[PDB]
């Protein structure tokens, strides 16, 4: 029942992008806010090697079974480095309370919303060979350097990641909604 | 003979997320700029670009078209102010078009009173997303908010209505003129201005 799961994935994708900029919020006018780290993070996400749509026309242009596939991809490419931004913070001795309460709920609900998203797949592209392939996160040596300002310069680099990746991921959920349900006559 | 102060960039803005204009200030206490550039390039590129039109959001602005926006990626750009006795340039600014949007007011707010038998009567409230935005292909995701008031009220009566076009308001003071505003946000970014007011009378016999 597409519309059903189209909603439940879009709820899901709405509310963990709004954390996530909640988040790199909060860790930002906390930790960062005066100095460069925003200079830092130019190019620098896991996933900027995928070919993403950058624009609507771009995205209009995508066909509709490379676009879900892509989203899938993204989800399962954040699977490690949340479950690491998790147990480092949580494994802190005095752990900003804001910060790490999103930070589980990301991660929570992105498995949730992968499933959903799984589900998708099975009923409007059944016939789509099993095979993962996804851009491989590798940062946490980084995240766990000893020198103070690298380390708060991977973690922004991170949550910046993040944001744009889960707002990325809802727009693109939004505009595939529109396509498959409303053929975008929303 | 003195050479223009550092300008600045104050404000960026995209009314639909595929476009957006930047305005920059003079500053003052250095001489009259005669020229401006702005100049920008993207993240992972080398490429340096100039600003593509100058003219659209009219003084002190750069206006990029759709063929020079495009989403979750940073724009680094630099404004500056030159004259015969030299020059000076703004600060770096960085720019994700994702995070400056801030929709123009919904329009064509129209009231009605409902008056029906076998239920209570209500305000009916009806509008229109702006112009320019596309909300049909999922690409832009609109919510609104309604406020009202009579005139010499000390509060605004704030209703949030999602993303529908039209909402059901229940109780009002028979007799009393109320105004109505509304505007609306994105997903992500900022609220729109409030529309202009209409103005309703509530009928006595409410
Ligand atoms: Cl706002
Ligand atoms: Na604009
Ligand atoms: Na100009
Ligand atoms: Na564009």
């Amino acid at each position: 029942m597409l519309r059903d799961l189209f909603d439940r994935a879009v709820v899901l994708s709405h509310y963990i992008a709004n954390l996530s900029s909640e988040m790199f919020s909060e860790f930002d006018k906390r930790y960062t806010h005066g100095r460069g780290f925003i200079t830092k993070a130019i190019n620098s996400c896991h996933t900027s090697s995928l070919a993403t749509p950058e624009d609507k026309e771009q995205a209009q242009q995508m066909n509709q079974k490379d676009f879900l596939s892509l989203i899938v991809s993204i989800l399962r490419s954040w699977n490690e480095p949340l479950y690491h931004l998790v147990t480092e913070v949580r494994g802190m001795q005095e752990a900003p309370e804001a910060i790490l309460s999103k930070a589980v709920e990301i991660e929570e609900q992105t498995k949730r919303l992968l499933e959903r998203m799984e589900l998708i797949v099975s009923q409007v592209h059944p016939e789509t060979k099993e095979n993962e392939i996804y851009p491989v996160w590798s940062g946490l040596p980084s995240l766990q350097m000893a020198d103070e300002e690298s380390r708060l310069s991977a973690y922004y680099n991170l949550l910046h990641c993040l944001r744009r990746d889960s707002h990325k991921i809802d727009n693109y959920l939004k505009l595939l909604k529109c396509r498959i349900i409303h053929n975008n006559n929303c | 003979m003195l050479p223009p102060g550092k300008p600045e960039i104050f404000k960026c803005r995209s009314p639909n997320k595929e476009t957006f204009t930047c305005w920059w200030r003079p500053g003052t206490d250095g001489g009259l700029p005669t020229n401006y550039s702005l100049t920008y390039h993207r993240e992972g590129e080398t490429l340096m670009h100039e600003c593509p039109d100058y003219i659209t959001g009219g003084p002190n602005s750069c206006h990029f078209g759709k063929q020079y926006t495009s989403m979750w990626r940073t724009y680094i750009m630099m404004v500056n102010a030159t004259n015969q006795m030299g020059s000076s340039f703004s600060d770096e600014l960085y720019v994700d078009v994702t995070y400056i949007v801030q929709p123009d007011p919904p329009l064509e707010l129209a009231v009605e009173v409902k008056q029906p038998e076998d239920r209570k009567p209500y305000l009916w409230i009806k509008w229109s997303p702006p112009t320019l935005i596309d909300l049909k292909t999922g690409w832009f995701t609109l919510l609104y908010e309604i406020r009202l008031k009579p005139e010499k009220a000390a509060e605004w009566e704030i209703h949030f209505a999602g993303q529908q076009t039209e909402f059901k308001i229940l109780s009002l003071h028979p007799g009393q003129k109320y105004l109505v505003q509304v505007r609306c946000k994105p997903d992500a970014g900022y609220w729109s201005a409030w529309s202009p007011a209409t103005f309703i009378q509530i009928p006595s016999d409410f």
